[PDB]
């Protein structure tokens, strides 16, 4: 499924 | 980790 | 109604919200009919997703709470000990599920099976976790549950049985780091995986997997 | 202690128990003083796995909601499952905004420190857009759009092309104009513009040389998915 493409905690 | 059965 | 709850209860699957699974799953067997074999499968995901989290923030801390000696090593072992009694009251939800309704309505042999290993496995987390004194006698009722799963499954269903394969699986790791015999464990092991093997000649998908996973932990305790 | 209180957030965390590590931060902020940087650290990744997992159950419920237009007895208890879980992920929401509204925004000492957190504030409003109502929404849009708005403000004047929060900022309000507002030739522009004035000003210290790059790339990637 969708995953916002934001910021990740890396 | 305890290597036993998964699902 | 059973369904509207089961329905309820794969939809959290879904979601990946195990503890709305193994509460939804925990009532329908509450409603005190046998479950079917998709029941006892979603009863056994939710639950084993619940304390598998328990278990392995368990592990986390404990090692933090041995790396470590000042004050916060104090502080370790109240979250240790908090993690634990989480850990023991979804155990014992469980046990107490498997005395009261699962193992009495068991109505075949694959499924007396099938709840006697989880009554060891459940057992066997509360050994994990448990403080000496009590310890010995967990470890009774863990080896006992698995013991008699063992010799019914033995009697009553292939070598290439999930069920049998799986029970073998948790019975060697019971051996092995609970009961520390090594020696018992691989044999137990390796006789499960060659009978198996031997009786090639049916979804081999799960069993050939479980197959896998013995031979695997044949390899790490032969080193 | 209060150094208590983050030594138990860090054990929480590496327990994986982000409902615990949050609920420690969450003190630690309420105690009044501005959070070190390790300290906002760990309270934004504590409220990011917290909601993120409110998030990802959300949207699997609402596919599975909308997938089913045909049975019905379902379609009612997805959506009330649904709505359970957003909720809970109000809630959350709620706690992080009137976190950043009370204490961390009007302390916030820094330029890098504000932008951080009005960011921050643009996230979260953000989230609360994502599961909006029909009559709430342009409202909450708003907001997330205003906070954004400020922190780019601040960021642009205050901080270098390659910061890695600068970048990051821009990586967000871009993905808020491509999914929020629906805008996509916007959030290509802000993210084209982030990626080639740090391309320019390339003369970035040692430590944040490595995030800086990264999120570049993460902005380029952007960039190409959103072509075509």
């Amino acid at each position: 499924l969708y995953r916002s493409p934001s910021m990740p905690e890396n | 980790r305890s290597p036993s059965m998964p699902e | 109604d059973k369904n509207e709850l089961v329905q309820k209860a794969k939809l959290a699957e879904q979601a990946e919200r195990y503890d709305d699974m193994a509460a939804c799953m925990k009532s329908v067997t509450e409603q005190g009919a046998e479950l079917s074999n998709e029941e006892r499968n979603l009863l056994s995901v939710a639950y084993k997703n619940v304390v598998g989290a328990r278990r392995s923030s368990w592990r986390v801390v404990s090692s933090i709470e041995q790396k470590t000696e000042e004050k916060k090593q104090q502080m370790a072992r109240e979250y240790r000990e908090k993690i634990e009694t989480e850990l023991r009251d979804i155990c014992n939800d469980v046990l107490s599920l498997l005395e009261k309704f699962l193992i009495p309505n068991a109505s075949q042999a694959e499924s007396k099976v099938f709840y006697l290993k989880m009554k060891g496995d459940y057992y066997r987390y509360l050994a994990e976790v448990a403080a000496g004194d009590d310890k010995k006698g967990i470890v009774d009722q863990s080896q006992q549950a698995y013991q008699e799963a063992f010799e019914i499954s033995k009697k009553e269903m292939q070598p290439t049985h999930p069920i049998r394969l799986g029970l073998a699986l948790n019975f060697s790791v019971f051996y092995y780091e609970i009961l520390n015999s090594p020696e018992k464990a691989c044999s137990l092991a390796k006789t499960a995986f060659d009978e198996a093997i031997a009786e090639l000649d049916e979804s081999y998908k799960d069993s050939t997997l479980i197959m896998q996973l013995l031979r695997d932990n044949l390899t790490l305790w032969t080193s």
